[PDB]
Parts: C-alpha cells; sequence; structure tokens
C-alpha cells in the first residue's frame, strides 16, 4: 500500500491496528453490545437489530429531500433513489472525509440557508397522522 | 385607475419602474394546507 | 489519527467494526481505501 504524511496517511491501517475485532460475527456481537447494556451472546438478535438499524424502511427513512442533499453533497450526479442507507453510502462517506483529513475539502456551513429548510404546517399534521396510524396498525395486527 | 382608489389617490415620490407585483402575503399556509389535503395520484405529499 | 464511528451519540467505537459487520474482509477494506504498488525481485 501506500502512505504518507502530507497529502495521504495510515488512517485506515492504523485503525485496524486498534480494531479488536475479527469476522463479522464478532463485530456484530461488538455492536449489540454498544447498543443494549445488556450482553447476551445471542446469534439472530444481533443481525436483525444491526439490519433494522438502518436498512429496515419501517424503521429508517431518509426523505426525498434527505436523499437529494445526500446526493448533492458526495457530488453523486442522480438526485433521486432509495430513502435507505446502502454500504456504498457509508464507503462514500468516510472517503469524503478522508478526502477532507488529506487537505482535499473543505467543511461546510451551519448557518447557511442552504442547509437550514422550512417546515409548515401540513408537514407536521402529516408527520402527526402518520403517527396516528402507526399506532393504530398495532392494534389491528394483534386483533388480526 | 380603480374605484376605491379614484376617491383619494396617494401621490407616489418613487421613481424606479415597478416590475413585479407584491404577492398575495399569506400564500405559504394556504399552499401548505392545500399540499396536506388536496388528492395527489403520485402520492408524493 | 484514526477513525471511530459513534452511532445515536452513545459511545466511541472503532470504525472498522462497521465494515466488518458488512460482510468485508481486511484485504477487501485495504483495497478499498489504498492503492497497491508492485514489487519484484
Amino acid at each position: 500500500l501506500f502512505t504518507n504524511d502530507l497529502d495521504h496517511g495510515p488512517y485506515i491501517s492504523e485503525t485496524l491496528r486498534v480494531d479488536p475485532t475479527n469476522d463479522r460475527l464478532s463485530a456484530l456481537v461488538e455492536i449489540y453490545r454498544m447498543m443494549r447494556p445488556g450482553e447476551p451472546p445471542t446469534r439472530e438478535a444481533a443481525e436483525s437489530l444491526f439490519e433494522n438499524l438502518f436498512f429496515s424502511e419501517d424503521r429508517y427513512d431518509l426523505s426525498a429531500v434527505g436523499r437529494m442533499k445526500f446526493n448533492r453533497s458526495l457530488l453523486r450526479e442522480e438526485i433521486e433513489g432509495s430513502g435507505i442507507l446502502s454500504k456504498d453510502d457509508i464507503i462514500d462517506v468516510m472517503k469524503k472525509l478522508i478526502d477532507i483529513r488529506n487537505g482535499k475539502g473543505e467543511v461546510d456551513d451551519i448557518d447557511h440557508l442552504g442547509n437550514r429548510r422550512i417546515r409548515s404546517v401540513g408537514e407536521m399534521a402529516e408527520n402527526q397522522f402518520r403517527v396516528g396510524l402507526v399506532r393504530v396498525e398495532r392494534a389491528v395486527k394483534e386483533r388480526l | 385607475y380603480s374605484y376605491t382608489e379614484k376617491k383619494r389617490i396617494r401621490k407616489d415620490f418613487g421613481k424606479r419602474p415597478q416590475v413585479l407585483d407584491v404577492p398575495y402575503l399569506l400564500s405559504i399556509q394556504l399552499d401548505s394546507f392545500q399540499k396536506f389535503i388536496e388528492q395527489d395520484p403520485e402520492g408524493q405529499y | 489519527d484514526n477513525l471511530f464511528v459513534r452511532i445515536d451519540r452513545r459511545r466511541k467505537l472503532p470504525a472498522t467494526i462497521i465494515l466488518r459487520a458488512l460482510n468485508y474482509t481486511t484485504e477487501q477494506i485495504l483495497d478499498l481505501f489504498f492503492e497497491k504498488v508492485i514489487f519484484e525481485i
């Protein structure tokens, strides 16, 4: 591999050296340890928790404006897509963070009006209505 | 000149040509609520 | 200079674990995040 001290760096190799996990299952159980204050070393519950954390539509949602901003931030040309995080999205996020670390790029502006959005009455009413529908569906399923 | 304005015309000291009229001042709330309640075939809102 | 991951601002955790959870191997990770050169004798 290639290493430097000005334009490149061993950011990930050193992390691997400090990384205690060895395989996918160890990483999954470590994530489960971190999430749950209780630490039962199970097999399927950790995988289900990790899947529902970011890859479940019913529990995670990047809105259309969220997807558009995500695509524009990482220079990806296509604006539409899905509301679910992919592995490519995380890879691009870490790659861009490394590029910023390497001196190639700059940080965003917190108070820029291109980073702040307006939420009106209709959107909030829709959110509350969806919350009510979510509350109804559980009892519906139970009695069904 | 309209009927209401013709009874009392206010002398204007402005010197630059008006190009874009002042929009309806309550557009935001009504547009939001209409987007909330209007039928949507695409189902976006 | 090394990277961490914090989910729901709970606690620190090394950033390689999230790659490991997505069925990625160490050499695949290094291929992703590094560029290779060839040494021959």
